[PDB]
């Protein structure tokens, strides 16, 4: 939340985002902007490259090609609205080696 | 009822800003964090009479 | 043979201290005797001062080939 | 390809297609020219004899009749397109095909992105009015009504769908022009408060604090004096291991009220949290096992990022080693004033505490004060003595 | 697909190149509240093209006349596409029936091969009745049911090819190939 | 409230099919053809693969066929089956 | 790009994110193989000519 | 997880018995940690297999006598599967030998059947 | 043309199977392409691709062309993929206009893709052994008569001939033979006098080498158009008018 | 005894493919179709309609109600899509230039 | 019967295991992970056979547990069709006789595989036997019995993967044959 009547927590405005890039740090800005702001987990079906739920791809009627993945909530919301406009991001994933 | 102890001494309580429900009998959280509206959408709020909503 | 600079860049120091502190946070064995300090980062700094950390850097050149340096053979500086 | 005016495959002459009106397209195939009259228009124009006979306004504008295009006509034309032409049209065939380019069915976003109260969100109103129009137009065309107003309803439908995407269109006629602003998809994605500028790039964080600042020269140039009250709130989850076991036991016993204390516990296996206010005993301290994490208060020697709100250059945010002191304001040595540009005439400053061991190490090494005495613009020293020390 | 009256209204339009609802109704006494709705329906089928001359250059709906116009070549084309989808989904069903029944087919073919085998060798006659006691015997009528179904599918496919000839011939002849 | 059955009632129903000795002959010919193109090298089924174990029987029921070769003068000199 | 990695919540590809670390474990790569008794090659000969 | 070869090789019961005995030497040498169900799973499967093979004729064999047996059997032009079945099962009468070889009567003669029976009874 | 593409696919599956269907659909979806890129995109063994392509070119479903820089381009004609549906029609009309010998001639010619005079007449005679028994014998004379009648009546057309190597491009041969079609010998049947009595399945060198022949689909279609016109007139006016037509 | 399944599905993003959706596939994805104009039932329960908008098959935004498609609350339900058939085909603004 | 199959996989090792030499740790982990379970395509895994190749041990960011990849081979239970086998009985049934292999039990001997003369019992589930001259319909197969001789004739894998959104038969099956002389109880032969 934002206010002081409501609870707060300050903003990492875009100028700070550059500052953190500047030093050359990498986990710090990941932590500040994903672990402790809107950390969230989803699942996707690798065959169709689109998100599902509970390890069950409603599109494919299967549970084999599903996988779980961590993603900022605001990014998940972005995928939904874009799909809502029929602009479907069919994301592609692989092993993390 | 408390899953750890089965009692019913649960009392809703808040830390400095964390709303939570704690089994006061044994100190075991069972429901914490909530989601609420914001003042940014407060000025955007409208109203439709339920009769008009029901057609 | 190895072509890169022989010193340890600050970024390498940072990521080595970070990952070793995380490893000692979980109950890993410590390679240097400790006098009673109970903060992972300071134990990791002491270990590096003793140059006993079991971590090998892998420097990827842009094309795809790589070079390996043990954290004991880089010239550590201030 | 625009240079070619006839179809080499079938010799057919085709005119220019032009937007004849707002959300209206026409094909200029049947156009008269200043040169010799084309046979196609010669045969086309003569076909309006019955209309000219019935109505007298046909003849003056018989030459304005062209080939108009509509979603049914278009869609049934592209459904026949040979596949080999698709790649030339910069279409990835795996991405899709021209028929899906014209829409006949619409998704509706899940409830999770629309709150119960915007009473309901504009999308809900937009969807409800669209379906309402759909039902009335289908049953009313089933009623076999007049042409003109059936197609006018069609146009109104199309217009609503357009506005359902984009709320910034301004070509609407006066007599049905909207009288208030509404948020389309582009409105909430774009703008200063949009997703990109408002929420993705920069976003709010927790484990943070804010207060007035006042000086304290009796501290080293790489420390800050966080107040007790804020120290009791911000925490850092430690893991129990063979080195720090006794220390965390003393913290657990002190509880959540004495300063060097803790505020929660998590068990290694059972993910349930344990709250030390209602501990009912110190036996929680005895039952510590390797793997449990204790959310202790902030104590001396933790690493906390200090930041001045109007950031300009990367030296406005630096990592300081904290000490707890009893008053109600952040305090730091004045030789550090020049980078931050602070002025102690009532300013305020932010404080952040990272929640990881990797991020702790990273903040200390790259961002520390002792490693930032010189600015990267030209290599000059910033952190030096200031007024009243020079004197 | 629509009865004699629909064939009546169209061929009216084929002869009367340009016409509107009121003339159509007058010329065929297609009753009010019947011609218009049907005119909207086979408009939806792309069997009829709307010319829509203007009363004003804006071509506004209140300033236009809804002249109807035919297009034989486009017709012949997407009827032909209809037929193409026709042959496909038949083959789909014929194959669906074949693959669903394949288990019983092979179960009956193996015993039929057993009956047919070692027949000229002079083996004893105590096999014809003793093999028929199996469950497939009260399933032969179902096998014949499948057979006539495939037969009935195939006959329609044969026939559909007979239309295809006319469609393909005309779309070819009307095509100048330049 | 309730969207219809997936299968709405229609008054007009498919026109009845033909029958006759000629149509039956064409159906028989169609059956013959669908039975025929399975029995020559042009019907390139997948080559046999993945034997299970060294069974002795393989000496007998092995399928033997000639390596089909068209008039090679009529094709490019790039796809010799050897 | 740095911005893309940010909005996708993955580490950026510069600074401390430019090299990989390994564990200096005591391990024996490609250890000596387990020997076998029955299925040694010399005793298999195809029956077909 | 990825399977590379499903039919790479076949093994004798002696080899698996030797392997299980080696594991047993690496078994009960220290206190069970009871860390996870894997302990129980492995102990049950290994002990069950051990007890099953404790009642098999392959017991008390050795690599070199198996090698000599196989070298001698080489001259009989049997299939490897047959050979392995002989070593595993150790037939004692010709009645099961008839079932054992494919085309047993046609491929091999009565005297050759007696020779193989003598070989299995003597060498094993 | 997705519906058509599916029709091609299912016809290839019905008539040829899987790998042939794969290669066919890929080619009709990609147009003229050289062998290597086709094999790359498909990813299957080049032997299977080669085998498929030669069986399709044998039945004229696909063609190959010498292209710039000496590469060979391979193309498939989609229309030809819709002709096996009319094979019963071709067989019926030839049976109506010619005896069962002509029916078998057309059957062999279609199912073999191409055949030579000696090969087709010999194969027809051999297969007819299932049709005649009780000591009846079959000689190539009547088979040849029926085929020459078919060819004269335009129902059977000659395939393109290979060019003469010693007369054109001497030395190393080009990648592809670049066949040439000749029109003056279109219906010029080769001459032969060999006769062989059919073997009745008892289970106990080409004078016309290179002279391949194939069914004239255009003639069949023209005949079908005539039949349709005659039928149209019969329903229209009268049988006498239909006979005049 | 039971057949083995892999216990981990950890993976990393590599690419994002953009595109549009075909209507048959769009319907296949959608859970159900919304068909009722109105929002809430006439009765004083303020309940949403069976196949109207706001049907909890789509998800939830009320702390005390679980989702219908999956028995999960606000913090747990991911959200579900639905579709509407339009009788008369239309144009789409963004692609209109295309 | 026993088959050795090649296998590759990636494994994680928590930090406290660093004291041990890496191969033995990875071996015991791989064993607990694989042992005493069945694969839908190759049969029942018993235990690892050997570890062939090892890659470099990475330490991914966000974790302190070294990751590594292994090439290894394992021994799997997978009898082939028409294989002879000896196994105890475990229970009679109208659809056949159930046979136990000690560590595996999903073997059925159907009445079609059983000798023709005996087709049903005297309402007692214990399967009885009948011959021509001797064995006057008085011999019967005990639910435990000896390790009867039989030859497998059928086998099948059945998948039991979860279906639908989250929130009993064995997946591997075999059939035996006992008709031929010499098969069954050794007391008969
Ligand atoms: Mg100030
Ligand atoms: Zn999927
Ligand atoms: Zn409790
Ligand atoms: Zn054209
Ligand atoms: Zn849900």
């Amino acid at each position: 939340t934002e206010g002081r009547s409501r609870d707060g927590g300050l903003r990492l405005g875009e100028m700070e985002r550059d500052c953190l890039i500047g030093y050359g740090a990498s986990m710090l800005l990941l932590e500040r902007l994903m672990i402790s702001s809107d950390a969230f987990e989803v699942d996707v079906c690798g065959q169709c490259g689109l998100l599902g739920y509970s390890g069950w791809c409603h599109y494919c009627k299967s549970s084999c090609h599903v996988s779980s993945l961590r993603i900022p909530y605001a990014c998940k919301l972005l995928f939904q609205e874009l799909q809502s406009m029929n602009i479907i991001p069919r994301l592609k994933l692989s092993k993390y080696n | 009822r408390c899953p750890d102890c089965g009692s019913t001494e649960l009392v809703e309580d808040s830390h400095y800003s964390q709303s939570q429900l704690v089994c006061s009998d044994c100190g075991c959280v069972v429901t914490e964090g909530v989601l609420t509206t914001t003042f940014s959408d407060e000025g955007n709020l409208r109203e439709v009479t339920y009769s008009r909503s029901t057609g | 043979k190895r072509i890169t600079t022989p010193y340890m860049t600050k970024y390498e120091r940072a990521r080595v201290l970070g990952t070793r502190a995380l490893q000692i946070a979980m109950c890993a064995p410590v390679m240097v005797e400790l006098e009673g300090e109970t903060d992972p980062l300071l134990i990791a700094m002491k270990e590096l001062k003793a140059r006993k950390i079991p971590i090998i850097i892998r420097r990827y050149l842009p094309d795809g080939s790589y070079e390996d340096w043990g954290v004991d053979e880089l010239i550590i500086t201030d | 390809c625009r240079k070619k005016n006839i179809c080499h495959h079938c010799g057919a002459f085709n005119g220019t297609v032009k937007k004849c009106g707002l959300l209206k397209i026409i094909h200029e195939k049947y156009k008269t020219n200043k040169k010799v009259v084309d046979p196609i228009v010669s045969n086309f124009l003569q076909s309006f004899e019955t209309a000219i006979e019935h109505n007298k306004e046909v003849e003056p504008l018989l030459g304005r009749a062209q080939e108009n295009l509509n979603p049914l006509v278009v869609l049934n034309l592209f459904k026949r397109i040979p596949a080999e032409d698709v790649p030339l049209l910069l279409m990835n065939p795996e991405a899709g095909k021209p028929s899906d380019l014209i829409l006949t069915r619409l998704l509706v976003p899940p409830l999770c992105i629309r709150p119960s109260v915007v009473n309901e969100d504009d999308l809900t109103m937009k969807l409800t009015e669209i379906i309402f129009l759909n039902d009335v137009i289908k049953k009313h065309r089933i009623s076999g009504a007049k042409t003109q107003m059936i197609m006018e309803d069609w146009d109104f439908l199309q217009l609503q769908c357009a506005l359902y995407i984009n709320s910034e269109l301004s070509g609407i006629p006066l007599n049905m022009a909207p009288k208030k602003w509404t948020r389309g998809f582009v409105q909430r994605l774009k703008g200063k408060q949009g997703r990109f500028r408002g929420n993705l790039s920069g976003k709010r964080v927790d484990f943070s604090g804010r207060t007035v600042i006042s000086p304290d020269p009796n501290l080293r140039i790489d420390e800050v004096a966080v107040p007790v009250h804020v120290a009791k709130i911000l925490t850092f989850p430690e893991k129990v291991n063979k080195a720090n076991i006794n220390f965390l036991r003393k913290l657990v016993q002190n509880g959540p009220e004495v300063h060097p204390g803790a505020n929660f516990i998590q068990q290694r296996h059972t993910q349930m949290k344990r709250f030390l206010k209602y501990g009912n005993r110190e036996k929680m301290a005895q039952e510590l096992k390797y793997g449990d994490i204790v959310e202790r208060h902030l104590i001396d020697g933790d690493v906390v990022l200090f930041n001045r709100q109007p950031s300009l250059h990367k030296l406005s945010i630096m990592a300081h080693l904290a000490r707890v002191k009893p008053h109600r304001t952040f305090r730091f040595n004045e030789c550090v004033c020049t980078p931050y540009n602070a002025d102690f005439d009532g300013d305020e400053m932010n404080l952040h505490l990272p929640q990881t061991e990797e991020a702790k190490a990273e903040a200390l090494v790259l961002m520390g004060t002792k490693a930032n005495l010189v600015t990267p613009r030209n290599g000059e020293p910033l952190i030096a003595a200031i007024q009243d020390f020079l004197t | 697909r629509f009865g004699s009256r629909c064939a009546r209204i169209f061929r009216l339009v084929l002869q009367k190149k340009h016409i509107e609802q009121k003339q159509v109704e007058d010329f065929a006494m297609i009753p009010a509240k019947e011609a218009k709705d049907m005119l909207y329906k086979m408009l939806s089928e792309n069997f009829m093209s709307l010319q829509e001359i203007p009363k004003t250059p804006d071509h506004a709906p209140s300033r236009t006349f809804y002249l109807y116009t035919v297009n034989i070549l486009s017709a012949a084309r997407m009827l032909l596409h209809r037929c193409y989808k026709s042959i496909a989904n038949l083959i789909e069903r014929r194959q669906f029936e074949t693959k669903e029944n394949k288990r019983l087919l092979e179960k009956s073919q193996r015993v039929e091969a057993i009956i047919a085998s070692m027949q000229a060798t002079g083996a004893e006659e105590a096999q014809l009745q003793e093999i028929e006691e199996m469950i497939t015997a009260p399933e032969r009528q179902q096998l014949e049911t499948l057979k006539r179904n495939v037969n009935k599918l195939d006959a329609s496919e044969i026939q559909v090819d007979e239309t295809i000839f006319l469609l393909e011939s005309y779309i070819e002849c009307t095509m100048k190939r330049q | 409230l309730k969207p219809p059955p997936l299968f709405p009632d229609t008054d007009y129903k498919p026109v009845p099919l033909k029958t006759g000795e000629g149509e039956e002959y064409m159906l028989a010919l169609k059956q013959e053809l669908r039975e025929t193109m399975k029995r020559m090298p042009y019907f390139i089924e997948t080559p046999e693969e993945r034997q299970d174990i060294e069974r002795y029987s393989k000496r007998y029921m092995k399928v033997y066929k000639e390596e089909w070769i068209p008039d090679w003068r009529r094709l490019p000199r790039e796809m010799m089956p050897r | 790009g740095v911005s893309e990695c940010i909005i996708m919540g993955i580490p950026m590809n510069i600074g401390t994110g430019l090299f990989k670390l390994l564990h200096k474990a005591d391990r024996d790569p490609n250890p000596p193989k387990r020997p076998l008794i029955f299925d040694t090659n010399e005793f298999h000969i195809p029956l077909v000519t | 997880m990825e399977v590379k070869d499903a039919n790479s090789a076949l093994l004798s019961n002696y080899e698996v018995f030797q392997l299980l005995t080696d594991l047993k030497e690496q078994r009960k040498e220290s206190g069970k940690n009871k860390h996870s169900s894997g302990q129980q799973n492995l102990n049950t499967i290994t002990y069950e297999t051990l007890k099953y093979i404790s009642k098999t004729p392959c017991r008390h064999q050795s690599p070199e006598i198996v090698r000599e047996f196989l070298t001698a059997l080489k001259s009989h032009k049997l299939t490897k599967a047959e050979k392995l079945q002989l070593l595993n099962h150790r037939p004692v009468t010709a009645v099961e030998i008839q079932l054992m070889v494919e085309e047993s009567e046609e491929r091999l003669t009565e005297e050759q059947i007696e020779a193989l029976l003598h070989t299995v009874t003597s060498i094993l | 043309t997705q519906a058509e593409i599916k029709l091609c696919s299912l016809l290839l599956q019905e008539h040829f199977g899987e790998i042939v269907e794969k290669i066919g659909v890929h080619l009709i979806r990609t147009g003229s392409q050289p062998l290597r890129v086709i094999a790359h995109d498909t990813g299957t063994s080049l032997d299977q691709v080669k085998k498929a392509l030669c069986v399709l070119v044998q039945h004229n479903l696909v063609s190959y062309q010498v292209h710039k820089r000496g590469v060979v381009e391979y193309e498939a004609q989609c229309s030809r993929v819709l002709r096996m549906l009319r094979y019963p029609r071709y067989i019926y009309t030839t049976k109506t206009l010619y005896s069962d010998t002509g029916e078998l001639i057309v059957e062999e010619l279609l199912l073999n893709g191409k055949l030579t005079m000696s090969a087709v007449v010999k194969k027809v005679a051999d297969r007819l052994t299932e049709t005649m028994e009780d000591g009846k014998t079959m000689d190539y004379a009547e088979v040849s008569n029926t085929f020459v009648r078919l060819a004269d009546t335009h129902f059977v057309q000659r395939c393109p001939s290979v060019p003469t190597t010693e007369n054109s491009d001497p030395g190393p041969p080009p990648p592809a033979p670049t066949l040439v079609i000749n029109e003056k010998d279109m219906y010029l049947v080769p001459k032969l006098s060999l006769i062989g009595k059919g073997k009745r399945r008892r289970s106990s060198p080409i004078p016309d080498d290179g002279i391949y022949w194939q069914a004239n689909l255009d003639r069949f279609h023209q005949h079908f158009r005539d039949q349709a016109i005659v039928s149209a007139v019969a329903n229209r006016m009268d049988q006498t008018s239909s006979e005049i037509v | 005894k039971e057949q083995f399944r892999e216990t981990d599905v950890a993976k990393k993003i590599s690419h994002i493919c953009f595109g549009m959706k075909s209507p048959e596939e769009m319907r296949q994805q959608a859970h159900i179709q919304v068909v009722s104009k109105n929002l809430y039932s006439q009765d004083n329960q303020h309940a949403p309609l069976l196949y109207g908008v706001l049907d909890h098959r789509m998800g939830t935004s009320e702390k005390d109600r679980p989702c219908e498609t999956c028995g999960k609350n606000l913090a747990d339900c991911l959200g579900h899509y639905g579709y509407i058939d339009l009788e008369l085909p239309c144009f789409h603004v963004g692609y209109f230039r295309a | 019967m026993f088959v050795l199959v090649e296998m590759v996989d990636t494994v994680r090792i928590p930090p406290w295991q660093f004291e041990r030499k890496l191969n033995d740790s990875i071996a015991e982990e791989l064993n607990k992970k694989l042992a005493n379970k069945v694969v839908y395509n190759v049969g029942l895994c018993i235990c690892l056979f050997d570890i062939t190749k090892l890659e470099d041990a990475y330490v991914f960011p966000g974790d302190g547990a070294s990751h590594t990849k292994v090439h290894f081979r394992c021994v799997v239970f997978h009898p082939f069709l028409d294989e002879i086998l000896i196994g105890k009985i475990k229970g009679c049934s109208p659809e056949g006789v159930h046979v136990s292999l000690g560590f595996f039990d999903d073997i059925l001997i159907p009445p079609e595989s059983l000798q023709q003369p005996a087709k049903f019992d005297e309402a007692e589930q214990v399967w009885v036997w009948e011959y021509e001259t001797e064995e006057g319909a008085h011999d019967l197969y005990m639910d435990t019995g000896e390790e009867i001789r039989f030859r497998v004739v059928d086998e099948s894998f059945v998948d039991t993967s979860p279906t639908g959104p989250s929130s009993k038969e064995a997946p591997y099956t075999l059939v035996g044959s006992i008709s031929e002389p010499g098969l069954g109880l050794l007391s008969w032969w």
